[PDB]
RNA sequence: AUCGAGAGGC
């Protein structure tokens, strides 16, 4: 269930509750058809990429596919109406605050990702130290190197 | 690769490190001999003239002052050796090369630098003794260490290279790592073990102790909080004192063990607009890791908040461990008698597991298991043995170890400490390897000179019965020793590799960029990958998220 | 002074461990970190 | 007598003085003996030139070691720091001028005491600058050991001074404070391996304080105010000058902060 | 191995499985061999899943050993780094070396091409084929000592 | 140093004052984490600080030998004979306040080691400095004032960051700028100048 | 008079050592539990017995104080520092005229000494001072 | 302004919870079999013996910087010997109809269970709590 | 080389006040002293000496670095009450207690015979 | 104390470091690589004493 | 070559700016600034010129167009008040 | 070299000792401690510098010059 | 300037 994508919506649902001071016994502001509705638009409303043809808007969903079932997993009218009540302005501010979050975490054109790659493996491997597999330094050496033979072949069998 | 990509640059300086808690952690101790020694151009305007003429008048001998001046001609004068040091009149355009000052931007380097976190913008903080001076927090970054690492700092010489190391290399801006998805660096040591005894539910702080921890917050709202317990005597838990520091709007769940919402083990993290409702903080809540309050802070509030928050923790935590204190000592190392009968007495059963073992492999009733070769089995099985029972005995220390044990607390709070140090500091240090194996037999048949031939007891063969506490034997030395040796080798070894390795890996994907269009690519301009990272999102804001719908019943994800 | 009157060097298949042969003869402990690590050793 | 803090001296000698201070707030007691440690004044050597060294030992180490010599500052408060008074670089009411020198005339090694120290200044009366001297034999501190055909000739210029400046000018060796030796106020809790009572020693001051009762709660109320200490002096001043003079220079100190928000 | 699979309820239980491990490898007879799955067959090197199951099942496997690697020391490192260096050995055809060989032979710059290793034959191939130096890449411009086309050097600025 | 692996430095120096303080009087010269200990696993410094203060009470030496049948519960008993506690643990009052300090200290007489590193010499700061000739960089070491060097891979932690004007100042007008004059026929600094 | 012979490495492969003199004793429960587990020889026919256990150790891991109950990286270390250390390095320095010689004001012998130490001459020409160390969290420096 | 609950309970069981101080003490509601509390309480500042039965009251007030109270010039709200300051972390139902509420004293954490208080001690930053033996 | 004269510790320097008084800002009848060239020895003795004042609301010192001699105390009072003059009454009442202690201490010494 | 051990040149006290190498005129047996034309090789380092 | 532009409509480059071009935008404000250039934002209590440039920028004073470049070489050019900060 | 003058961790002078403790070992065949405890050293801070006291003054002056 | 050696950090 749990893997890394950007924009934390339990932060956001708890940041409405506290700001807006939603109590739980009061019935919610928002017909189903303004929820649904606004999930999709919200969904029209997060951009990765700009382009007008048709294969960068297929790269563009495609990108922020997995999001989107996040999305819809946690904005499902069932939970914004009764797993956490939500007023029509608090879940019109987390659509406003989940699109400028993810805008806000789109990687900015000319950053260095090579390098920055480079260091981000370099540096646990300094940090490696130490049952026949080859692993750590030499395992990684190995994998660099394309050796064309290993020390420890093996094969796994389903 | 050494006058080219590598050069010997001015500006520059070296100097031996030490640590201050009560240094910000952007800042950095930069001493008043470095200063009078570093220069930056500063054309006259103005709004600085004055300050400019002072500093002039101050000379390059005392700071603030300033070593040379330039001319729109260009030639130089030097306050050190020149009639005009006194009659100097400032006309504008004119340049200054001023000293070093507060709230300057610098950069901060230890010489392993396999991150970009090892070189770090900070801010100028002239001080008076001789070292670089830095906050615990950024130590994690740079891998530094107060035994004598040296590190260095480079002054830039330009607006736009000082707006550079501004917008992009100060200390906050990293606190998230790109790599990893989690923050670089957190509360360390003597704040951490102090925050864990400071946030028990016995620990309460009078009123004296209340007023100055709230004074040591630096944003103080000046409210003393509400008291705990109001009647008997006015106390206040260290959880409330702790809340002070945290910022407002600040809400944090974690669920650990036996976390019932009474959470009896106090066991857990709430926290709600920025105070502590129940729990006791230690490495996983306030330390660098996933979903950790400095991740929070830094992405709701802000990174410059989050810096102020490593500062007002450490303050307000360190001044309650410095009134509180703490030690550690060998009756800490030591456990109880009986548990020390236990464990000498579970030792005895595992050598009776490999006598026996050895007597069924003697006698060739010993099966081997399929492809192995039946001395193999018989090493892997006495290898296992001693291992499990090395950790049985721990395991025996660890729950005979009392709250009050210090390495104990070190260990929760996490600062210091894990199970296989209490292991082998009071119940069985465990055998050693060389190369793989138990210890080979250098002499013929036999490991030592002392022992008879072709014996494979563990005494022969390298396991450390006795405790460091309890004192090695001779032998039991010699093969600890050689052990230790295999592990310097591999640590000068591996070092190398790693360098040999981080260079190929950097010059591979030195030339990777994200352009404008979101492509991956190179100088050629060939296609690595379409969208960086498949989704085209920077790493430092990514944080887990939990996807209800994959998991479940159908019934309960209909329902 | 004492242990550079006692040291001896190889010049340079596992020369760097500790060797069983090497008890009494020379010192478990004292060699030097680095890249010459049980390549010197003092007696 | 007075109301306020009341003391009892329980025994007393030049050198050690041992006392209850009753009734009194912790804060005091911690800022006194601060005071004690650092802030009252002494007249130490602060100057050395050598004319002849033919010692062993170089010219800074013994300096350094005659910095350490104690010598008598009883009047000391007659006396006037150098820089707090106008002589060009000391004067005879800001400064004591000693010399000393030796050769060793003896085959044996000549040893070189403290009271071979002499005073070239004019005194004016003050009981200022005479080295302090318990030896049974009379000896002073051996500064140096000369072999035959060395010798040593140097002038001292002795100053007043606080010891925040340098160790030598306090007047004060080892104070010993305790309080609550029962730990009813439970300051401190105590780490036990199995029982506390048996691992920790009682403490002697322990007899003067009435012994816990097992039945009654912890009281909450409760704070500390009677104190157990013990006084040692190196002799440049008695001890109960010493704690006189700690009393008079914190109430000074306080009076100064008076002044200055006067003059504010 | 423990394995989770789908329970007809829906939530994923417990499927112990019985697998087996090879001292050396020929995948491509082993996938073939009846009784066992040929869909979920793993081979540890990935120079032989390469070749029997073209070059993205090669990069999978690449970046599988890259992450057992990181994890056996318990650490992490976020998907796109270690998935940026497989793709740049994956991308051009065949597995790419990170060594003289391999990925510093390119039409990438000659200067940046010096800087790794085998610097003068670099350098004197260069001179013999008569290479041409785009400079776009950065290595090129810290010899020419010239702001990169990096972060801030990527935009050039003018005024409005 | 101490004898047991122990290295360190000193971050500050606190007079006797401040320090904190046993009943006696007595004042640490040297304060230590407790953090270093557990992970180095140096036993026998806490075996030296008992086995010293042993010693020092009893104006008799201390074998620290090897290979001895020494224990530290006999050790403790010679202690607690002397009207300490075992453990070597001492109550101490914080010099800031008086107040008892919550933990029992531990307190002992502890062999120390001066290294030959001292800070003095090696501090170094250069800006504007002398020059080696041939590549007309920066001269090396201290002893000439040099300047320190910004490694290729520290160019590669400033590419990361991507401050490209910053790295170009470094590398050029920090170390080695210098103007050339080049004509494009020739496509080489083969021009001749001459500039007055 | 052939009460001590010299052994070389190849030599000792045909022989058989005990640690101590006392295991060339007659074998017969109450022991104290601190001491160090010692494995009965459970070997005769000894050829020879050792001086001292403690020779396999140089000059600078004779000066580690307790190295049996220390970790071998942490003795490797200290043998490392030792070199470091300063000290009294010989009593001619005035006399002699080198580049460079650092001396301490007040050596101190250590209160913990090793049994080797006396034919090492530590306790004559120091090179620590047996400093009073509290081990303490304090100020955070 | 006023009195949210109040009710007088008999301490079923007291458990130090590794603390020296504090005590976990699970105590019955006398005279209702609805309502159940258990309280993390300071043992040293109250003693708080098994089998005893205390009165327990839970009140809005009687912000802005504490003060210490004058000389007790300015009126007690407190007849009883213990009193704290805390806010409610969660309220829960148990069952429909039934009601749990969930409360933290700055650390030492108190649940109260019953149908009783529906339209008392709602969800407030304040609510002191008063123990009289 | 770098290390500060020991003087400054206790000598104030140019142009140095040995008390600044400011308003503290945000928070009403609250004032913040920057006692310069003083250490704990004075902070805690005043500090302890205005909690024992029933009209002092607020009373802390803080030391902003253990380098530099200069300790800072803040004072919240009632209102209608200075705290300039709960600080004079508080180290009025100091001085006071020092002197009974002086002539008490006189008065064992002189009885006290060895 | 001193105890020798080192030669005076030019005022420099200069010590003499001892070599380790392996023994002459001794048989040894050393395995080739398992890809080699040759099983085993036997050794002798001959050199006259 | 001649008018490889991209027409300011149809412009798919990214509306926000990039820390990089703030960075730059913000450092070349600073630098005139710093040499004696007008400035305009009226300024209350602020000598540093990086200041003047982040107030500025505030106020979408600063005149300046930032060309991004892309792989094949067209170029789109935003002027600062078309960026959005954030 | 020399005796130290006081003990660095009181201040107590001890240069007065220390002939005198020789002279007690010598004249009475003390203990050592015994013989600091008459020297009036109670505290083991002030008696580590006797003990450990390594007097080199003595190798220093047998040097002719 | 080269060469060589020794030490410091991870
Ligand atoms: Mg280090
Ligand atoms: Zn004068
Ligand atoms: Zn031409
Ligand atoms: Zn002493």
């Amino acid at each position: 269930a749990n893997w890394p994508l950007p924009v934390n919506i339990r932060r956001i649902i708890q940041n409405a509750q506290q700001t807006f001071h939603i109590d739980h016994t009061k019935p919610s502001d928002l017909t189903i058809k303004d929820i649904v509705l606004g999930v999709k638009d919200l969904q029209e409303n997060l951009l990765v990429l700009r382009g007008k043809n048709e294969i960068i808007q297929n790269a563009q969903r495609d990108a922020v596919t997995l999001f989107c079932c996040l999305l819809r997993s946690r904005l499902a009218t069932r939970r914004v109406l009764q797993e956490y009540r939500l007023t029509k302005q608090a879940f019109d501010w987390v659509l406003s605050n989940i699109e400028a979050q993810f805008l806000r975490s789109v990687v900015h054109p000319g950053e260095m990702v090579g390098v920055l790659a480079a260091q981000s493996i370099g540096e646990p491997a300094t940090q490696m130290t130490l049952k026949k597999v080859t692993s750590g330094v030499p395992r990684l050496k190995e994998i660099l190197n394309v050796a064309k033979n290993m020390k420890t072949p093996s094969l796994t069998v389903y | 690769r050494g006058n080219l990509m590598g050069k010997r640059v001015d500006f520059s300086a070296r100097t031996v490190i030490s640590g201050d808690p009560n240094l910000e952690l952007d800042q950095v101790g930069v001493p008043k001999s470095i200063a009078k020694t570093l220069t930056y151009p500063e054309v006259v305007t103005p709004y600085n003239i004055d300050r400019l003429t002072q500093l002039v008048r101050n000379g390059p001998n005392e700071h603030p002052g300033a070593k040379y001046v330039i001319r729109d001609s260009g030639d130089r004068i030097d306050l050190r050796y020149s009639k005009r040091a006194g009659d100097i009149q400032l006309q504008y355009g004119w340049k200054v090369e001023r000293h070093i000052m507060d709230n300057d931007p610098v950069l901060f380097n230890r010489q392993p630098s396999l991150h970009k976190m090892s070189m770090m913008a900070h801010r100028v903080k002239v001080i008076p003794y001789s070292t670089f001076r830095l906050n615990l927090s950024v130590t994690s970054p740079y891998n530094a260490d107060f035994d004598g690492d040296e590190m260095n700092l480079h002054v830039p010489q330009s607006e736009e290279t000082r707006a550079e190391l501004s917008q992009l290399c100060a200390v906050p801006l990293q606190i998230v790592s790109p790599q990893s998805n989690k923050p670089c660096m957190g509360i360390v040591q003597d704040t951490l073990c102090g925050i864990r005894k400071l946030t028990l539910r016995d620990t309460f702080i009078e009123l004296d102790q209340v007023l100055n921890m709230l004074y040591w917050v630096p944003d103080w709202d000046g409210v003393i909080p509400t008291p705990a317990i109001i009647k008997p005597k006015p106390l206040w838990s260290g959880k409330q004192i702790l809340s002070v520091a945290i910022p407002n709007g600040i809400h944090l769940q974690r669920f650990d063990e036996g976390t019932t919402l009474l959470s009896p083990k106090d066991n857990g993290m709430l926290i709600i607009d920025g105070q502590i409702i129940f729990g006791v903080v230690e490495k996983k809540t306030v330390g660098s890791s996933n979903g950790g309050l400095i991740h929070v802070v830094t992405r709701e509030k802000g990174p410059q908040v989050c810096a102020k928050l490593f500062g007002n923790i450490q303050k307000v935590v360190n001044f309650w461990l410095l009134h509180n204190g703490f030690s550690t000592g060998i009756g800490d190392t030591i456990a109880d008698g009986p548990t020390m009968r236990e464990i000498t007495e579970t030792i005895a059963e595992a050598k009776k597991k490999v006598l026996d073992v050895t007597k069924e492999a003697q006698a060739n009733l010993l099966t081997a298991k399929h492809g192995m070769t039946l001395r193999e089995s018989f090493e892997d099985n006495v290898v296992r043995f001693l291992n499990e029972a090395r950790d049985k005995a721990g395991r025996l220390a660890e729950v005979n170890l009392k709250d009050l044990n210090n390495v104990k607390q070190m260990v929760m709070a996490g600062s210091k400490g894990s199970f296989i140090n209490i292991a082998q500091m009071s119940a069985c240090v465990g055998q050693q390897s060389v190369e793989g194996k138990r210890i080979a037999f250098g002499f013929v048949d036999r490991t030592l000179p002392h022992f008879s031939k072709d014996d494979y007891s563990p005494e022969s063969k390298g396991f450390v019965e006795n405790s460091y506490l309890r004192g090695l034997t001779p032998q039991e030395f010699f093969f600890h020793a050689m052990g230790g040796r295999e592990g310097l080798i591999d640590t000068a070894v591996k070092t190398a590799e790693t360098g040999y390795i981080q260079r190929r890996l950097v010059k591979a994907l030195e030339d990777i960029m994200v352009h404008y269009d979101n492509t991956t690519r190179n100088s050629l301009g060939n296609v690595i990958q379409f969208i960086y990272g498949e989704d085209g999102m920077d790493a430092a804001h990514i944080e887990k998220q939990s996807l209800d719908t994959i998991g479940g019943s159908d019934a309960a994800f209909e329902k | 002074t004492l242990s550079h009157l006692r040291r001896t060097n190889t010049p340079i298949a596992k020369p760097r461990q500790l060797h069983n042969t090497h008890w009494g003869l020379v010192c478990p402990a004292e060699t030097p970190e680095g890249q010459a690590c049980g390549l010197v050793k003092n007696l | 007598s007075e109301e306020g803090p009341q003391v009892k001296i329980r025994e007393a000698s030049k050198d050690n003085v041992d006392f209850i201070l009753s009734n009194v707030d912790l804060a005091m007691a911690n800022s006194l003996r601060r005071v004690m440690i650092a802030e009252i004044p002494t007249l130490a050597i602060d100057s050395v030139e050598v004319e002849t060294n033919t010692t062993v030992l170089a010219d800074e180490f013994i300096a350094h070691r005659l910095g350490l010599i104690p010598l008598q500052s009883m009047d000391i408060e007659q006396l006037e720091y150098s820089r707090d008074c106008f002589c060009e670089d000391h004067c005879d009411k800001c400064s004591v001028v000693l010399t000393l020198q030796a050769f060793g005339e003896s085959e044996s090694t000549t040893n070189v005491y403290s009271k071979d120290l002499v005073i070239v200044s004019n005194l004016m009366g003050r009981n200022i600058g005479h080295p302090i001297i318990q030896d049974k034999e009379g000896n002073g501190v051996l500064i140096c050991k000369l072999r035959k055909g060395q010798e040593l000739k140097l002038t001292c210029v002795a100053k007043k001074g606080i010891a925040k400046e340098h160790a030598k000018w306090g007047p004060a060796a080892a104070i010993e404070f305790e309080y609550d030796p029962w730990n009813k106020l439970k300051h401190t809790d105590y780490w036990y391996e199995q029982d506390s009572a048996k691992e920790w020693p009682q403490s002697k001051n322990c007899e003067y304080e009435d012994p816990p009762n097992e039945g009654d709660p912890f009281d909450y109320k409760a704070q500390a105010d009677t104190f157990y200490m013990n006084v040692e002096s190196v002799g440049s001043i008695p001890v109960d000058q010493v704690v006189v003079r700690g009393i008079d220079t914190l109430q000074k100190k306080v009076a100064s902060i008076l002044l200055a928000l006067t003059q504010m | 191995y423990d394995r989770k699979v789908p329970s007809p309820t829906g939530e994923y239980v417990k499927e112990p499985e019985w697998v087996l491990e090879t001292d050396g490898v020929n995948l491509s007879e082993v996938m073939t061999v009846p009784g066992i799955d040929p869909t979920r067959i793993y081979t540890n090197s990935f120079i032989d899943i390469m070749e029997v199951l073209g070059i993205e099942a090669g990069r999978a496997a690449l970046y599988k050993e890259v992450y057992n690697v990181i994890a056996s020391d318990g650490s992490y490192v976020n998907y796109r780094h270690m998935a940026l260096l497989v793709d740049v050995m994956t991308t051009q055809g065949g597995l790419t070396s990170v060594t003289r060989h391999g990925f510093n032979r390119s039409n990438t710059g000659a200067l940046m091409r010096c800087s790794f290793e085998e610097t003068v034959e670099i350098l004197f191939e260069a001179g013999a084929s008569a290479e041409l130096d785009d400079c776009r890449g950065v290595s090129e411009n810290v010899i020419l000592g010239q702001m990169a086309p990096i972060g801030t050097g990527a935009f050039d600025v003018m005024i409005d | 140093a101490s004898r047991h692996g122990q290295k360190g430095t000193i971050g500050i120096t606190y007079r006797r004052e401040d320090m904190p303080f046993t009943a006696e009087g007595i004042v640490p010269d040297l304060i230590i984490n407790p953090h270093a200990i557990p992970s180095r696993m140096t036993v026998a410094h806490l075996i030296e600080c008992l086995l010293s203060k042993v010693a020092a009470l009893s104006g008799n030496e201390g074998d620290a030998s090897p290979f001895t049948d020494i224990t530290v519960e006999g050790i403790s008993k010679l202690l607690r004979e002397h009207g300490y506690q075992s453990r070597g643990f001492e109550v101490m009052y914080n010099g800031h306040t008086g107040k008892k300090l919550m933990a029992q200290i531990f307190f002992g007489p502890t062999y120390y080691q001066r290294l030959r590193h001292m800070v003095d010499d090696k501090i170094h700061a250069r800006a504007r400095g002398p020059m080696q000739v041939l590549t007309r960089q920066p001269v090396e070491g201290r002893s000439r004032d040099g300047g320190l060097r910004f490694g290729e891979m520290e160019r590669d932690c400033m590419i990361a960051h991507g401050a490209a004007s910053f790295l170009k100042e470094r590398l050029m007008e920090a170390s080695d700028a210098f103007r050339v004059h080049i004509c494009g026929i020739c496509g080489l600094m083969t021009v001749i100048a001459k500039l007055n | 008079e052939g009460l001590v012979e010299y052994i070389d490495a190849e030599e000792e492969e045909s022989i058989l050592i005990a640690m101590q003199p006392e295991d060339l004793e007659p074998a017969e429960l109450d022991v104290d539990p601190a001491k160090r587990i010692r494995v009965s020889h459970h070997a005769t026919t000894f050829t020879h017995c050792e001086i001292h256990p403690s020779m396999i150790l140089g000059v600078a891991a004779s000066i580690i104080p307790f190295p049996d109950h220390n970790q071998s990286p942490r003795n490797t270390y200290q043998s490392a520092m030792g070199k470091q250390a300063m000290g009294v390095f010989l009593t001619n320095y005035n006399v002699r005229m080198d580049t460079m010689a650092n001396i301490l004001y007040y050596p101190q012998k250590p209160l913990g000494t090793t049994r080797a130490m006396e034919y090492l001459k530590f306790r004559e020409l120091p090179a620590g001072q047996n400093a009073i160390v509290a081990i303490a969290c304090y100020s955070g420096y | 302004s006023n009195t949210l609950f109040d009710d007088i309970f008999q301490v079923s069981e007291v458990d130090p919870g590794r603390y020296n101080k504090v005590c976990r003490i699970e105590a019955a509601s006398t005279t209702q079999d609805q309502c159940k509390l258990t309280l993390d309480i300071n043992v040293e500042l109250f003693p708080v013996a098994a089998q005893d039965s205390l009165t327990v009251t839970i009140a809005s007030s009687l912000t802005r910087s504490w003060r210490p109270p004058q000389a007790g010039d300015r009126s007690l709200a407190d007849d009883y010997d213990y009193v704290m300051y805390g806010t409610a972390y969660k309220f829960e139902e148990v069952s429909k109809d039934l009601i749990a509420v969930y409360y933290s004293f700055g650390g030492l954490l108190m649940r109260l269970e019953g149908n009783y208080r529906n339209l008392n001690n709602l969800k407030q930053e304040n609510a002191y709590l008063l123990i009289r033996r | 080389m770098n290390a500060p004269d020991r003087f400054e510790l206790f000598l104030l320097g140019e142009g140095e006040s040995k008390l600044k008084i400011d308003p503290d800002t945000k928070a009403p009848n609250a004032v913040v002293i920057t006692f310069e060239k003083e250490d704990h020895t004075l902070g805690n003795l005043i500090r302890a000496e205005l909690l024992n004042d029933r009209k002092v609301l607020f009373a802390a010192y803080k030391v902003e670095h253990p380098f530099f001699a200069r300790f800072k105390l803040r004072i919240q009072t009632t209102e209608g009450y200075d705290p300039k003059d709960a600080l004079k009454n508080a180290c009025n009442s100091i001085i006071n207690k020092l002197g009974a202690l002086k002539t008490n201490f006189e008065t064992e010494w002189n009885l006290q015979t060895l | 104390f001193d105890m020798g051990g080192y030669f005076i040149i030019n005022g420099s006290e200069k010590v003499l470091i001892a070599q380790e190498r392996s023994a002459g005129n001794i048989v040894q047996v050393f395995k080739k690589a398992a890809p080699s034309p040759i099983s085993h090789v036997a050794e002798i380092r001959s050199a006259l004493e | 070559l001649k008018e490889k532009a991209i027409p300011k409509d149809q412009r798919a480059t990214t509306p926000y700016m990039t820390k990089y071009e703030r960075a730059r935008i913000l450092g070349t404000r600073a630098l005139q600034i710093s040499m004696n250039a007008p400035v305009f934002v009226d300024l209350e209590g602020e000598t540093d010129p990086l200041r003047i440039a982040m107030k500025e920028l505030a106020e979408k004073k600063i005149p300046l167009v930032i060309r991004r470049y892309l792989p094949d070489g067209s170029f789109e050019d935003w002027s600062v008040e078309e960026l959005i900060v954030d | 070299m020399i005796v130290p003058v006081r003990c660095f961790s009181c201040g107590k002078v001890v240069g007065d000792k220390w002939e005198s403790y020789l002279n007690l070992l010598q004249e009475d065949e003390l203990d050592e401690g015994t013989a600091l405890s008459r020297l009036g050293l109670k505290r083991y801070c002030c008696r580590r510098m006797i003990l450990t006291h390594v007097d080199l003054i003595e190798k220093f002056l047998r040097y002719n010059p």
